[PDB]
């Protein structure tokens, strides 16, 4: 399962030992960069951002918009990202809940948006 | 037994060859990594000892970032290394410089590399080859690839599924130049090619799937989509068998006139399905309409000379039949004199397989319709102008000769194109 | 792989070019010091366009300074990011070019021409495939102007399939900062339109108005303008360096861009240029990003685009957006503004898509303008060249250096002919 | 998804149009920063009638500021709801109005028309559909009536199907503010009535009247009356962004209160206006806000309608109620007084009912009435505009913006014209 | 089978078809999601493959608040979301709004979706048109749709259960302009006119509910109950089945007399509820006492021309006859010379259902009496009063003015009402 960098125009062809892995969904990175890209694409570019607002909200029954990261989760699947587990776990990581769950939507969005 | 061997061309060619792929994969249990946890693949996958799967594809470019990108994404252990062909310069949308002068080495290789993937298949339906009319990679390279496919492998059916530049909207300048070129060229060596228009499928993703903001990915999904609607009697089992070579003879009343509009649907996102019935005439009936057309031509204002429909899934001969009688007895579609008949029904049992992240949803049953039309003249007629527009004043004129073109092609592009209008109308006339 | 040569020339050339380079490391992440510092992979793929690689990490910008005299590109290496520079690029004279064009380009620059040749003989080589020469320089002095023009005509008779790229600083019209500027600038034109394929006019006057304006700065030193010159040279070539959506390199701009062999300038604006106070205030969509690049007051030169017709133009996007949104905007605006629009051309729009924007922007746009607008910036140069020349003012100084007369007249006949040329399609007719 | 652009104009429109959407935003639980908090999915389900959805979950109001002096938006957008208020649609001048019509119709307004109409085309192209504009802004004076007489005919020559709803405050009757007001108002009058096609009448008497009497206030600045009239701005509108067990929109409200199109000013009131004191000590039952509502001191204007004749009268409720209680209220009022009611119409009522009330009170209900009772209002603006032009006091600065004398002549012509029609269908009999 | 299409326009027409849908699926047991857990339904209800049943209803408004209503309220997966069309604009009291310049594009979509529901009936028995006269999108759409059908459907029976304005209470001021135009349309069109007064149900509401606040909800609900009787012969058996064809033809005597007064009987709370016999007798009795019509028109000053009697749960036809001939014996009940028999009644085995949260109570006999009677010919006189006090005046004839109306029809539409003023008084005369 390796990973081929471009680098200065060729293909290094990394070992997924080298890579760390840190398992955050990092744009910077191309190995998880489509992951971002599709995540970005079906969150705005494909569904409005009412309806994206509306689903979050929906999940926050205190309408405080602080969303659990299950929750998050869910909500990602409910969109349709079409991520895999491990995918979407990533995405949730992007974020970190500051006391337990204490992410908002607006935070999530503001994450992904760009 | 039944391999089709994918060829994709520039850059549209190849990012339609992404979604086609993730398509199949999807469709075959592929994983990206190559291999899958009968011999339904064959058609687009040859498997190796290991267990991998590889595809019968090859991927051509000028541009080395096209490919580099599959290269470096998640497909990038399951294509052949070699089978992805790169340039290193790019032909910037020159039909010249994609046909005269960096072409020449491109093809040779993929001469090479074609010969091969054919080595490895025991049949042959043909070659799908998917390019970008407008573009000097996909016009050039790819009018001489199918140049050099019809001088060796010859009688192989070619099927072209180009995308041609819309009416108003576009995205090049030289693009009605390199498109009657690639027009030219085309017109006598596919056997079959199906018309494709970005604003066509703008509108269709706008309308049916409610995208305000539709995106090449989501263009080349829908194409993908069509394609493997087109290909699923290969390779899967269904009352009413199609085949590649059946395409073309339930198709193409001559053998000038070859190009085919296509309308897919249903088209409808996740949110919208099982809201309705989507029984088989209804969905005919949308395959039909002209808003679900994939090019911007209205088939009003013409005549329909075929029409041949793919079903996929949950569909039965009964109701085929009284969809199609529907649609005969409708008087908003006309069909030409000469062809009474003028139908290609052929059902599949597979279900059109859902991409996850997709907006299409998943639906029970599918149609693919793909017509032979004297409408299409409309386009033509419409190129014919926008490139003599710009060749009155011989525009971007100097750039084509730079490359080892003379005025001479740009005027037997032409005339061929206006001989093409003619024969339009003379076929579709009584 | 499409490597590009940059060459800066003259005290303009060499300060614009400096604030390039440090523009393109902070975008590749490479520090002053040449280590890459970037922390993502998309910096490293296509940084051999720009940099050659060293024995350790280090990174070398594919640059080549000119100058007759030191003191510039002292200051140069002076600045923050002048030891990325190889010291073997850095080609000087002693005395410079009195802003003088006969001095730059016979006599001073004869000498120093072998060298600048060398230099770019020895980088052009080292390339795997050149796409091919970027020069920024300005009209209106001495070594710069004369200097670069030689070095343009020597490459292009090298490497004549190899594109040739000019950023070239027109004399402002309404402030002339050298006595001699429509001399140098009348000389320089006749070169360019011969030899470089694809040429960037830009003004002072025009920058300080988009930086009093769009930007609201009431200070703006050179660095500014020079700043506003590098974001363009940038996004013109992001599309090499980055993957697109819809890519589109030099050779396809110029392509897309060039009806006609010597209709190759352009005026060029950038977007979103937005003042500090209303960055919060202002919404990054692409209908704001057309609308700001389509402004007049967004371009760069002088020529404002209303009195002249976009013969064609180019659009390089940056950023994940819509294509349809991108193509139906620019055709929307033809749409609406036809009538500054060409009409023997059905699509006067060039529209390319990458996918990676530039640091902190979520959505940019570089915007590139052959318009038969430039027509009047030539004639005003040509005004003030005719009034200096009917009376030989100054003309004694280029007429010492071993330049005859004939030369000027040559010259000022050569760009008067551009200038009917912009007219004459201006006011074509299809039909 | 029937939207209304809001303007302001003048000093006194632009702060009764900031506290109108303060009290919009505290309605669809809007905050300052524009983030929706309101916890409950009907105030986003017609979020689009008022506002825009931004780049973010912020929602910018669709209005547009005018003034000629950047003190008065300057003090709007340091209130409390500045920061929601798009920075594009804040038009200034820079010298104001010298409570001159004529300067802020002719002279001053002329060159800020044009920006001001290109942001409220700007405002109306976005919208889906286009239900019209609301004009809020004070008669007598300067920049005020003669920005929105002009923004009006404007409005009016583009749009001429759409709705124009006008909320002008009149001068008032017994104190008033400036000197020339009675020529503000008659220069207004002429306009407002050929353009607009409906109209609010609002007095600051009447207001500091009904605050005194009814809610019993102390002090009550204009920040009070501002409140007042914000409250029934809401309340004429609150069917288009509420559910309604009998909703009625603005076309319907005009189409159902104007018998003839020149007689389309209305005077309003809100219910129930209740003193802090008496909170507990009245009931909240719909005779009693019916009782309220046809109270002589609940008319936000000066004419009291005793002394005229109801041509139309229309009532909003807001809250559960049942139809059968709020339309035999109506009648009974009809049949107890129908002296003041107009006999060739058999009904003068037009009762409409909308599910949601306004926060903190159980159930509101907004009155419009047109009656020929405001015949009196123009009387005294005559009474007053002809003791001054008996004599042209203070008539010279108008003559000097460039309106000539025969003008003042019109306008007073029409709004008598307008006096004369208002007495004759109060004096009119059946048959 | 014996399908009926149920059209819906305005707010009061949708409002009450609010009640109407929830009173049928309680009936036939459908849930709010659109399936149930023979054959009763056809009439009502389609059901698909998936076992959802969806109704065959139109929701047709130029207003989209009340549709949006529906589409998110609990009936919101039972309803097609096609079949729900909003406008953009409202008619604004405007029949001049909703029949000739908003309306159209709105009337041919209704007609498109009309055909569509149509097509999926095997039989037709005809159309419920619930629209409110008194508003342009009732009045104005109502007639232009009403015009539509007519012409294109042509000989299915329409019934329009129409809602005209009270003699003295009232909430529009233009009420009887629009009211005279859609009288003035609808005479020709509607077979079979069924005449409602809020006022009137509003008294009902207030002595035998005892509702002391009544509500448009209750309005409705008592509406739905009503309809409920005249259709429970459709889709429940029972002894004297009686026909929607068979309606006019025992109740139309002239082709312009078509207007019907409809009460209903019981009409009684649960606390006032089995706490008196309410045998078929009495409750025959309480049919036609003048306090129970639906109309604010008293039946004393007229004469009964044909009385139509729906039972409904456990009547016995003796006690219909003979609570039918006390009814004839009975001197306050006046027939027309002309017409000995006038009476014609229908019993059906199936009681009433309950809507839970009403304030009807469940009584195992229930009567709705549709009469044709002279006496209605009042309810006109009152209008035709009201029209013409405005009209001397031409007050509000701008604003129907403006939308392509002229004085012409002003007149006509009065014209026509004092035509059908003597067409009841010469019915009525011997
Ligand atoms: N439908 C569709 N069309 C595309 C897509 N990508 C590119 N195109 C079209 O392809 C045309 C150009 O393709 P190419 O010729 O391959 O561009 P290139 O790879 O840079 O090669 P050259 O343009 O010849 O230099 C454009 O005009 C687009 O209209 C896509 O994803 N979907
Ligand atoms: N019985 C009953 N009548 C109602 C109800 N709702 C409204 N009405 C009557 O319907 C009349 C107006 O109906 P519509 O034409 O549908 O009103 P609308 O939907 O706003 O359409 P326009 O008035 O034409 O703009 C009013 O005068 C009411 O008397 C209701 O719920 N029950
Ligand atoms: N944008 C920019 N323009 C400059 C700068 N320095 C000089 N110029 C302009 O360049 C023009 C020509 O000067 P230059 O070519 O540098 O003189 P030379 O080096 O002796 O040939 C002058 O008119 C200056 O206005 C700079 O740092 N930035
Ligand atoms: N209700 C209310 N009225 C005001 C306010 N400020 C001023 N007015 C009144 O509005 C009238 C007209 O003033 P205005 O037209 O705004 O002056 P202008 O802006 O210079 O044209 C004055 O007579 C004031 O009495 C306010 O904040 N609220």
């Amino acid at each position: 399962s390796t990973v081929t960098l471009i680098q200065s125009g060729r293909l290094v062809r990394l070992q997924p030992h080298e890579r760390p892995t840190d398992s955050v969904a990092r744009e910077t990175r191309t190995e998880d960069r489509p992951i971002v890209d599709k995540v970005h694409d079906k969150l705005f570019k494909a569904h409005r951002e009412r309806f994206v607002h509306k689903v979050l909200r929906s999940y926050a029954q205190d309408d405080s918009g602080l969303l659990t990261p299950d929750q998050l989760r869910s909500a990602l699947d409910r969109l349709h990202t079409g991520l895999d587990a491990a995918e979407k776990d990533r995405i949730v990581a992007r974020v970190a809940p500051a006391q337990h769950g204490k992410v908002h939507y607006m935070d999530f969005i503001r994450s992904l948006e760009s | 037994m039944r391999e089709v061997i994918s060829i994709h061309i520039g850059q549209a060619g190849i990012q339609v060859g992404n979604a086609c792929w993730e398509l199949y994969c999807l469709e075959h249990g592929i994983q990206p990594d190559g291999q899958m946890p009968d011999d339904a693949f064959n058609t687009f996958f040859s498997e190796t000892g290991a267990g991998k799967h590889v595809p019968r594809c090859i991927f051509l470019d000028l541009e080395p970032t096209v490919v580099d990108e599959v290269r470096t994404g998640t497909y990038r252990q399951l294509f052949h290394p070699e089978q992805l062909i790169s340039g290193k310069e790019d032909a910037a949308n020159n039909f010249a410089r994609g046909h005269y002068t960096i072409g020449k080495e491109i093809v040779d290789l993929a001469l090479d590399r074609i010969r091969k993937l054919a080595d490895n298949c025991t049949g042959l339906q043909g070659f799908l080859v998917f390019n970008a009319v407008g573009g000097g990679t996909g016009s050039g390279l790819g009018s001489l690839l199918l140049e050099r496919l019809s001088v060796d492998y010859g009688k192989k059916s070619k099927l072209g599924f180009t995308v041609y530049p819309s009416p108003q909207v576009s995205t090049a300048v030289v693009e009605p130049y390199n498109s009657v070129l690639s027009t030219h060229s085309l017109l006598e060596h596919t056997d079959v090619a199906v018309m494709l228009d970005n604003e066509a499928i703008y509108d269709i993703c706008r309308r049916s799937l409610d995208i305000e903001r539709p995106t090449y990915t989501n263009l080349n999904r829908l194409i993908a989509q069509v394609i493997s609607s087109l290909t699923a009697s290969l390779r899967f089992d269904g009352a009413l068998n199609v085949d590649i070579t059946e395409f073309q003879t339930n198709l193409v009343p001559y053998p000038r006139i070859h190009f085919m509009l296509s309308s897919y649907a249903p088209i409808i996102s996740a949110e919208k399905a099982y809201h309705e019935q989507l029984s088989v005439a209804e969905i005919t009936n949308a395959a039909f309409e002209p808003a679900s057309m994939m090019v911007k031509c209205d088939p009003r204002h013409g005549k329909y000379m075929a029409c041949c429909l793919m079903y996929r899934g949950d569909v039965v001969p009964k109701d085929v039949n009284a969809s199609v009688a529907t649609i005969k007895t409708k008087r908003t579609i006309q069909f030409v004199d000469w062809c009474p008949t003028g139908f290609k029904c052929g059902i599949n049992y597979q279900p059109p397989t859902v991409v996850p992240g997709g907006d299409l949803a998943k639906v029970q049953r599918a149609v693919c319709m793909i017509s032979n039309s004297t409408a299409i003249g409309e386009i033509f007629s419409r190129l014919d102008h926008k490139f003599d527009l710009m060749y009155a004043k011989r525009a971007f004129v100097h750039w084509y000769v730079g490359e080892g073109m003379e005025e001479g092609e740009f005027s037997e592009a032409r005339e061929d194109l206006a001989a093409l209008e003619k024969d339009f109308e003379e076929v579709g006339a009584e | 792989m499409r490597e590009i040569v940059h060459i800066q020339g003259g005290q303009c050339g060499n300060q614009i070019g400096a604030k390039f380079w440090e523009v393109v490391s902070d975008e590749h992440g490479i520090d002053p010091t040449g280590t890459y510092h970037g922390d993502s992979d998309l910096q490293l793929e296509r940084i051999n366009v720009y940099f050659n690689e060293a024995t350790g990490g280090r990174y070398v910008p594919r640059a080549i300074l000119m100058d007759l005299e030191p003191g510039t590109m002292d200051s140069v290496r002076s600045g923050p990011y002048g030891q990325i520079f190889r010291p073997d690029n850095f080609v000087f004279g002693q005395t410079g070019a009195g802003n003088n064009w006969a001095k730059g380009h016979y006599t001073e620059g004869a000498e120093l021409i072998d060298s600048v040749l060398d230099v770019v003989r020895k980088e052009a080589e080292s390339c795997d495939c050149l796409q091919g020469f970027q020069v920024c320089h300005s009209l209106g002095g001495g070594t710069g102007s004369g200097m670069g023009t030689l070095l343009i005509s020597k490459i292009r008779e090298e490497y004549p399939d190899r594109m040739m790229l000019t950023f070239s600083v027109v004399p402002s019209p309404k402030v002339s900062d050298t006595v001699v500027e429509p001399y140098n600038a009348t000389l320089s034109v006749h070169q360019l339109v011969e030899n470089a394929d694809e040429c960037m006019v830009l003004d002072n006057e025009a920058l300080y108005d988009i930086c009093f304006r769009t930007l609201k700065l009431t200070t703006p030193t050179f660095g500014d303008l020079n700043h506003l010159i590098s974001a363009v040279m940038s996004g013109i070539t992001c599309c090499l360096r980055f993957p697109g959506q819809l890519n589109a390199d030099l050779r396809k701009l110029a392509v897309n861009l060039i009806p006609f062999p010597r209709l190759h300038f352009f005026m060029v604006g950038f977007t979103p240029l937005t003042s500090r106070g209303s960055q919060q205030y202002r919404a990054l969509t692409v209908p704001e990003l057309t609308q700001q690049m389509w402004d007049a007051k967004n371009m760069m030169c002088a020529a404002d685009p209303r009195h002249g017709r976009y013969l064609t133009a180019s659009a390089l996007f940056r950023g994940r957006m819509s294509t349809k949104e991108v193509d139906e905007q620019m055709l929307n605006v033809q749409n609406k503004n036809s009538s500054y629009f060409v009409e023997w051309i059905p699509n006067n729009v060039k529209s390319s898509v990458c996918d990676i924007p530039p640091k902190g922007l979520k959505m940019s746009a570089t915007f590139i303008g052959n318009s038969t607008a430039i027509q009047e910036m030539f004639k005003r140069v040509s005004e003030q060249f005719t009034a200096m020349f009917r009376r030989k003012a100054f003309l004694h100084w280029y007429t010492g250096e071993g330049m005859d007369e004939m030369e000027f007249t040559e010259a000022e006949s050569n760009m008067n002919d551009l200038v009917s040329e912009y007219q004459q399609y201006q006011d074509a007719s299809a039909e």
